[PDB]
């Protein structure tokens, strides 16, 4: 798909991600969730090539969702982060690769801090107090870099990530549909309902 | 590099009668600019009063034909003698085509007998597998030239009844074995005339309660 | 997927009255390189099949070996190995076909052409043709390569039909292969003079003819034909 | 294609099947492959369709011309140089596969031509398709010393071998017959060996079958007077 | 190919265009792209003619299998994905498909799924498939409510499929007419576009570009 | 990509006893998409009259030609151009082109006014004419119009008759293309009259 | 092909076969190769029959036109002509030509011209695709001052094995000798020369 | 660039052109007007490959305009669009052809007719009730096909317009900034300056 | 590569030149080409270095073996081991050997195994890049049960031709004759055969 953005504020991890699904010459839909609850304080945005992306959000989704089972433990973002980077870093020297980028966004409930990881498709890891994939990037990181404060609650991150999200509606070809955006802190998941 | 594909030419033609139903096939075998036989037959009896036919490339042809024959053999054992029913067949022959999907079978399938009401039933095939139940269908290389012909002459089509001017059809009235072999014979005609893979021969297999008659007829040799 | 290296040319054949005649040259080419001159193409099996063999040599033998094989499996604890249940001309033929249908699936074929001649135990005539694809055909004339663009269309004007094989005699066959064996060594840059013939007769049986020439060639005429259109001298 | 040229006695006669093809479809039963460069020099011609027409008229028409201005005769190695120069020149874009025959006062000559602009001599030739077919019954039959009917009889019987066994060939037999010391002879169908038998139904439909929405009377005339 | 499917107030509306075509030739005007799985399933085909077919049959076999070992309706969503997971295996061996597979369900009500030979698995309210799939979104789009009449919807899929097939080459031949409610689908008819577009055209208005 | 099937179209002609008739499809298209139902490819230059089937640009373009051609001819003869001649100057113009043609399938079709004897004729995109007895095809359907033709035609057929035969012809191998439809327009040509008719068929 | 020109004592003969070939098709079994520029200025023809047909018929032309001003030209002069059309339209053509000629003042010359448009002059040549066979043979057989009856029988020994060799040659050899006493033509047939 | 429709009502002839120009990832502009009068009573809209589009639209301006002043007469729509067609087709076996597709609406005060041409750039020219040109068609004409009748007013034209320009809106993935609208009638060109 | 195999009255002879070549640079001058699989049967090597001499390694195993449990093969079984490696590996392959051995009740024999994997029995047999040149000379010089004087000689000048004309071919000419005394090598140097 396209545009997913990720921002680590001071006590949580907001992530915004496009509904547009094109295949090819139409839009065939405009509320799509690109994100998959990983675990109760662990959210994974995704975007890539078709198919691809949710078969592979949900294999992780499944795996790490068997681990919080068989141990009655939730992983650290940390943890779950390295376990995907290992999952597309064996994918990309496979027959067929998974062609999918990620942000994982995590709140650790031990150390009481959110977390931010970015991973490519040829699973490149890196934390960032903000991140994006493809295009997205290009057009935002300008606007972070100047703005940006790690202090920065969650109101003024959304604000920030309102003013990304204007940036692009301004300046890119495509026509995204808008984006949803959910915050991952303490209490867990949940999602803004208006944006 | 090697190429596992040829073009052996020909062309076939299925009509599906009220109690009977025909499945014509024209008996010249060629590649490029070469005739290969002037007599080489193309439609087959198969048993359970099922004729077939599977034109384009002829060693995927002979093939598959080899194979129904073979799979009707052992549905008669594996079901007590039960007679293969024409759209049971139709079905097997869709697993057959579909089984080398990524290695296709380069042949146009036709298969031609009667229902298990008695009516005339032709079924219709693409090289990997697909099919669909028609009253009327020609397949090869003169197909582009034969089913419009068909389509207005066994269908009607674009016919309408004069005085009314366009406001009331031609009504479909059952064709006789005897007019379908009349279409058949000035269908080829026409082919071979435009066409310079068909000639030599046309060899009809007609289907009825009775059993499986065949008929042939001479077609221009050049 | 393989080229061919050392390749055989036309194998001709057709039906008469009484049984079949096949004829093929003795050249093995090498390119456009005329190599190997004494190069056996028909290869009988029994005394009631002649197999006959275009395109790659080393295919050839191969397929030379299969068949000699299979003469020796069919011997095998088989009392009417040399009677009722001797091999059949269509035995040998259905045999080859499949070898050779198999081989082009596999997409590594057997880059060969090949006409299988003989009589049937009834005492009808066989004739039926084969190559690398797996295409199979029959007709009163058979030929490979460049016999089926000059050979055919003479051996069709004596047998044209079904209705004219029992109307042809041995002798009239005969002279037709041997004329169309001319034309080809007039016309076909990769053959030779020198072929071998085989009939076999459902009287007379299997008959091969070895080291035979082209003769009574047309030469004469060429003294007269002076440059390419205007020099007189 | 099937064309061939047969000298003789006291000429030379070329012969053509009329099939035209664009692909495996027949454009035309009945089509005329020998071509008049002058009353008694004609061709036959195999390849591209509108390079064989438009070479021959053009030479034909520069060697009407030739004659006017000479007071001569036209040569049938004039029209073949004329022809091999031109094709040459072109590098074998211009389609054209010829048997060029004649006679004129230097006696009687057989020729053919290629695309790419070489020429050849002979006493029997053939071209296309089926030149092989033809060519196969040219060296079983042919002799020194034939006479008209015997060239003629061998020259269709090449055309025929063609037609029956060559896919881009069929139909009909043309002749042309070019005698010295007579008008030359051309025998359009000169054997008709593919009549289509009679079809086992009519097709002719009841008035009124199709549906119309509107008519007009179409203007053909000019501006009328008054 | 035109091929479409809404969820409404009374149910499912699906429809489907009638034309197989190779190159320019047109080889079928009689296909039935709309393929009966159950009597609560229905599955549309568009790309290529023999995977649908095979594949959706196929899967018919499977939700069969399904019931006979849970003794229960399979859902829309397991037998959606089901078909989507097969062909996902497959992926670049080149099979060529986009399908709807439309059901209703207790425990989700009317449901469709866009599933696509590249793993594309969509659920949605609309879906529009094939060469003509832009025309017949431009009718539904501005026409359709949730408020609509198993009447007045069954006329909209049969007018989408209608314009599609008389501005899109390949697609046309007739329309075949699907209604699906939670006790089955029901088939109302095959409609020859030879006759519905003179049909249409006087009764609605509609086409004053083309002359009658 | 395929100059000659980018816009599609059809165009059939015959004769009959003492009368020629021409027709062709309506449609015109952008590979897929159908844009014109009124694109006509008959036109007429006196009483001879040529349809054009192929590249659409190419079949404007050559009829403007061909108009500009005809009337020039009749300045300086004093008369009308017949098929035959006419022809001949399609031809000419086409062969002209020989390395840079006009993508495009002519078909010539009238009556010569002095012998009264029908005629028509055909071109390939580079000016080698046919001249059948018969009939005459071209276009994206022209397979499908061999077929319709070769079983459907016999000689002499009256007017009436023969306008039956053509129609059915066209309708039918039109139903079985793409690229072809639309509409069709039938001309019937007699000796001093000449009736066009607009045929109902299906509109996919 | 296989073409070859030889020098000998009373002058030079040219020798060639007459097969004409369209892949493996024998398009044309009885070809003159042998063709004629001056009366006595001779040449083999090898690779394009066309492009070779039109280089000889050019060269007849500048040679018939050289004569009309200057007189005869020399071997020499007409290998020039031919070189000068094989190297500036070396990129166009497929030419590999045998020029050999008969003076008084210089007796018999051989110049082969093969692909490029080089120019050389030998007391014998070989060239076509059936001449690579006869290397061997050619350079072991040779001498200068040969007899008319010996150079014929070098030359009939010659081809007669780049014929048998080579599919691209065959048909009858043809010879023209070139002397002091005229222009001679020989034909020799396959039935002679495959007994050698 | 991309989206250009055109219909013709009863007494005027409507064309709308979008706004965008996108070189490659950016929106360069949001405010371009993709049209050039060439008489008072005709109006070009133009759309293809960058640069050409204007050089031939202002090419074709100064030529008509050339003419106007020459013979102090304004030439008819279909004079116009024979001119232009003539133009292309020319172009189309040129060295390097103009790659621009047009539609010219045009009110003929003669006949006093309102009079649409599409025209391609291989001077493929045909009169419409309403045109368009690339992937617009594709979602338009079958609305258009549905609720044109020939004797629309100009403010119906507009509303079925605006039906045409929300369908693509919606399905069309890029984003075209807008159409601006114009319309030609008996008293020449004016722009609806809200839409 | 210039390489033969002749058979004679008293058994059969191998020849080869000595070059190996990397384009146009000799990377080996002083090259052995002829080597053993037997006691009494060699082989010359033509083609890939490395194809061939993987080939020869195999070759002279299985007979190695085949001698170990029968005894001594047959130069007939030899060649059928050489056909069975380049016919079954013939897409990987570039090799074109000929086997010559001699028995006592067989005597010499002499097979060719060109690029396909066929098989060929002949009295004296050609190969190599160089082998093209020779043809003629070699077709027309060999006659049946020469001597092993003659039979030398015939080698010699036929690999020295091939040299001349072929830059593949090159340095020395060795040579190893088998027969019933046993197998003798002989080497000829640039000075004596270049005279010839
Ligand atoms: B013959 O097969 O050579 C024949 C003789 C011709 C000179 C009347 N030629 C053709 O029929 C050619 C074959 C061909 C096809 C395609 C490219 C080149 C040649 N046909 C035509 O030139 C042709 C095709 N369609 C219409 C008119 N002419
Ligand atoms: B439709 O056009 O997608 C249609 C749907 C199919 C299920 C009947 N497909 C076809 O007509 C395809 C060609 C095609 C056209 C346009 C877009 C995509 C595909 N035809 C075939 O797959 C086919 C196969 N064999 C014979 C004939 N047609
Ligand atoms: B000879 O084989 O080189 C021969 C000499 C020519 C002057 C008559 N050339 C040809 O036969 C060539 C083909 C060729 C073969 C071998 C090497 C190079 C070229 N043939 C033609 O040019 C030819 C073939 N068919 C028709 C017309 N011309
Ligand atoms: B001979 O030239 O064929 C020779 C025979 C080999 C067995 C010693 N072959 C080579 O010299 C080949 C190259 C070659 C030349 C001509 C024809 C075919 C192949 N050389 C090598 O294989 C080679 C070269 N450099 C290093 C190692 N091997
Ligand atoms: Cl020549
Ligand atoms: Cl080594
Ligand atoms: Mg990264
Ligand atoms: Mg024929
Ligand atoms: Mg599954
Ligand atoms: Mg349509
Ligand atoms: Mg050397």
């Amino acid at each position: 798909m396209d545009i997913i953005l990720g921002i680590r504020v001071q006590d949580s991890v907001i992530l915004a991600s496009s509904k547009a699904v094109t295949r090819g010459i139409s839009v065939l839909k405009d509320s799509d969730d690109k994100t998959r609850q990983l675990s109760p304080h662990t959210l994974m945005s995704f975007a890539g090539e078709a198919g691809d992306t949710v078969q592979f959000a949900e294999y992780i989704q499944a795996n790490i969702q068997l681990y919080s089972i068989r141990e009655d433990y939730e992983l650290s973002p940390q943890a779950v982060s390295s376990f995907v980077r290992q999952e597309l870093a064996k994918s990309i020297r496979s027959r067929r690769p998974y062609q999918v980028n990620v942000l994982i966004g995590g709140y650790d409930k031990k150390k009481n801090k959110p977390e931010l990881y970015q991973i490519d498709y040829l699973g490149t890891k890196v934390e960032l107090p903000y991140g994006a994939h493809g295009y997205s990037g290009f057009y935002t990181f300008s606007l972070l870099d100047h703005h940006y404060r790690p202090d920065m609650t969650t109101e003024e991150g959304l604000d920030l990530l309102k003013l990304c999200v204007q940036e692009l509606e301004k300046r890119m070809p495509m026509d995204f549909k808008g984006v949803i955006v959910k915050i991952v802190d303490k209490d867990g998941i949940r999602q803004v309902d208006d944006f | 590099q090697f190429n596992p594909y040829g073009d052996n030419g020909g062309t076939i033609l299925g009509i599906a009668g009220e109690d009977f139903a025909v499945l014509a096939g024209d008996t010249r075998n060629i590649t490029d600019y070469s005739i290969n036989s002037r007599y080489e037959p193309k439609v087959f009896d198969c048993g359970d009063n099922i004729v077939m036919s599977a034109n384009g490339f002829a060693a995927d042809g002979d093939a598959l034909v080899k194979r129904f024959k073979n799979s009707v053999k052992w549905y008669h054992f594996d079901h007590n003698d039960k007679k293969l029913s024409i759209n049971s067949a139709a079905r097997n022959i869709q697993h057959l085509l579909y089984g080398k999907r990524f290695f296709p079978y380069y042949v146009h399938t036709i298969i031609a007998g009667l229902d298990e009401d008695g009516k005339g039933a032709v079924y219709s095939f693409d090289p990997v597998g697909s099919y669909e139940r028609e009253q009327c269908r020609a397949g090869g290389a003169a197909a582009s030239l034969i089913m419009p012909f068909l389509d207005n002459q066994v269908n009607f089509k674009n016919q309408y009844e004069p005085g009314t001017n366009g406001k009331v059809k031609k009504p479909l009235k059952y064709l006789s074995v005897e007019e379908v072999i009349k279409l058949v014979r000035d269908s080829f005609t026409s082919a071979t005339e435009r066409h310079i893979q068909v000639g030599d021969g046309l060899e009809i297999l007609i289907v009825t309660k009775d059993g499986v008659r065949k008929e042939f007829y001479e077609l221009k040799r050049d | 997927t393989q080229q061919p290296i050392v390749t055989g040319t036309s194998v001709i054949s057709m039906k008469y009255d009484n049984g079949v005649i096949i004829a093929a040259d003795n050249l093995g080419s090498y390119g456009s390189l005329l190599r190997f001159n004494g190069v056996e193409r028909l290869i009988p099996v029994g005394d009631n099949t002649v197999v006959g063999i275009s395109g790659d040599i080393s295919d050839m033998q191969h397929i030379e070996r299969l068949l000699k094989d299979l003469v020796t499996e069919n011997a095998y604890d088989n009392p009417l190995a040399d009677a009722e249940e001797a091999l059949e001309p269509s035995y040998i033929f259905e045999y080859l076909a499949t070898v050779m249908y198999q081989r082009r699936s596999k997409m590594n074929p057997l880059w060969n052409a090949i006409i299988v001649a003989g009589v049937q135990s009834n005492g009808d005539q066989f004739l039926r043709y084969v190559n690398l694809l797996g295409v199979t055909y029959s007709s009163p004339t058979l030929a490979t390569g460049f016999g089926a663009h000059m050979a055919n269309p003479l051996l069709r004007k004596v047998v044209d039909r079904e209705s004219d094989i029992p109307k042809t005699t041995v002798q009239v066959a005969e002279e037709a292969i041997v004329n169309a064996m001319r034309v080809l060594y007039y016309r076909d840059a990769r053959s030779s003079r020198n072929f071998s013939l085989a009939i076999i007769d459902k009287n007379t049986g299997l008959t091969f003819k070895k080291n035979l020439q082209v003769e009574n060639m047309k030469w004469d005429f060429a003294k007269d034909i002076k440059g390419y259109g205007t020099q007189k001298i | 294609t099937t064309i061939v040229g047969v000298k003789f006695n006291n000429g030379v006669v070329i012969a053509a099947d009329t099939r035209s093809t664009q692909g495996p479809i027949v454009a035309d039963k009945n089509c005329a492959k020998l071509h008049r460069i002058s009353p008694k020099i004609w061709c036959a011609g195999a390849g591209t369709a509108a390079d064989t027409e438009a070479v021959t008229q053009l030479i034909g028409s520069n060697i009407e011309l030739h004659s006017l201005y000479t007071s001569r005769e036209p040569r049938v190695v004039s029209a073949l140089q004329m022809l091999k120069q031109h094709l040459f020149k072109y590098q074998g874009h211009i389609g054209a596969y010829l048997i060029v025959a004649g006679v004129d006062p230097t006696g009687s000559h057989l020729f053919s031509i290629h695309a790419h602009g070489s020429t050849d001599v002979g006493y029997y030739l053939s071209l296309g398709s089926g030149s092989l077919a033809a060519m196969a019954v040219l060296e079983s039959h042919w002799k020194q010393d034939l006479t008209k009917e015997e060239a003629i009889k061998l020259a269709s019987d090449a055309i025929q071998a063609g037609i029956w066994n060559d896919l881009g060939s069929g139909s009909n037999v043309d002749v042309c017959v070019m005698e010295i010391g007579k008008d030359a002879e051309y025998l359009r169908n000169y054997l008709t060996p593919n009549v289509r038998e009679e079809k086992q139904k009519s097709y002719k439909f009841p008035r009124g079958t199709t549906a119309v929405l509107k008519e007009s009377i179409v203007n053909i005339c000019d501006i009328q007077e008054e | 190919t035109t091929t479409l499917a809404f969820r409404f107030q009374g149910g499912i509306i699906v429809a489907v265009d009638s034309r197989a075509t190779a190159g320019n030739w047109v080889a079928s005007q009689t296909v039935k792209k709309v393929i009966e799985i159950n009597p609560f399933l229905l599955g549309t085909m568009a790309g290529g003619v023999a995977d649908c077919q095979f594949w959706e049959t196929w899967l018919g076999s499977q939700c069969r299998l399904h019931e006979l070992r849970e003794k229960e309706r399979i859902s829309v969503a397991a037998a959606s994905k089901i078909l989507s997971n097969l062909v996902y295996q497959y992926k670049g061996a080149g099979l060529s498909m986009g399908t709807m597979i439309c059901g209703y369900t207790r425990k989700e009500g009317p449901t469709i799924y866009y599933v696509d030979s590249d793993g594309t698995r969509l659920k949605g309210d609309i879906f529009c498939v094939g060469s003509g799939q832009t025309f017949a979104y431009g009718v539904l789009d501005s026409n359709y409510k949730w408020d609509l009449s198993v009447e007045d919807a069954l006329y909209l899929g049969k007018r989408s499929i209608l314009a599609a097939a008389h501005r899109d080459a390949y697609s046309g031949g007739s329309v075949n007419l699907y209604h699906v409610t939670e006790d089955g689908w029901i088939y109302h008819g095959n409609h020859d576009v030879g006759e519905l577009f003179w049909k249409v055209k006087e009764e609605e208005g509609s086409f004053n570009n083309v002359i009658g | 990509s395929d100059p000659s099937s980018i816009n599609g179209g059809i165009v059939v002609a015959m004769t009959g006893k003492d009368c020629v008739a021409i027709a062709c499809d309506l449609r015109l298209g952008s590979q897929s998409l159908g844009v014109s139902n009124k694109f006509e490819k008959i036109f007429h230059y006196g009483h001879v009259f040529l349809g054009i089937t192929g590249l659409a640009t190419d079949v404007t373009t050559l009829n403007e030609m061909f108009r500009y051609k005809t009337n020039l001819y009749k300045l300086k003869e004093e008369r009308a151009i017949e098929p035959e001649t006419f022809t001949q100057l399609v031809s000419s113009s086409l062969y002209e082109r020989r390395f840079g043609p006009y993508f495009v399938g002519p078909v010539v079709a009238g009556i010569n006014s002095k012998s009264g004897k029908p005629f028509i004729a055909g071109f390939d995109l580079i000016g080698c004419i046919d001249e059948a007895k018969d009939f005459i095809v071209s276009g994206t359907a022209s397979d499908q119009l061999f077929g319709m033709c070769e079983s459907l035609y016999e000689p002499n057929l009256e007017p009436e008759d023969l306008f039956e035969t053509i129609s059915q012809a066209l309708l039918n191998a039109a139903d079985r293309d793409a690229l072809s439809g639309w509409g069709a327009v039938v001309y019937i040509i007699k000796k001093d009259e000449v009736v066009k008719r607009y045929l109902k068929m299906r509109q996919d | 092909t296989s073409i070859m020109a030889v020098t000998f004592k009373d002058g030079v003969i040219l020798g060639a076969d007459s097969r004409t070939t369209t892949g493996a098709y024998i398009a044309n079994r009885v070809t003159d190769k042998l063709t004629r520029v001056h009366d006595k200025i001779w040449c083999c023809r090898s690779g394009s029959a066309a492009d070779t047909q039109a280089i000889a018929d050019i060269v007849q032309y500048h040679l018939e036109l050289y004569t009309s001003q200057y007189g005869t030209p020399s071997t020499e002069t007409a290998a020039s002509v031919f070189k000068e059309l094989c190297y500036e339209n070396k990129d166009n053509l497929t030419a590999g030509i045998i020029v050999a000629g008969y003076d008084d003042k210089n007796k018999g010359e051989v110049y082969t011209i093969p692909l490029g448009g080089s120019v050389h002059k030998l007391p014998y040549a070989i060239a076509g695709s059936g001449s690579t066979f006869i290397y061997g043979y050619c350079d072991k057989n040779f001498r200068e001052n040969m007899s008319k009856e010996e150079t014929v029988d070098f030359i009939k020994h010659s081809l007669s094995q780049a014929i048998k060799w080579d599919g691209s040659s065959g048909g009858v050899i043809r010879m023209v000798v070139l002397t002091a006493a005229g222009v001679e033509r020989l034909i020799f047939y396959p039935d002679e020369y495959e007994q050698l």
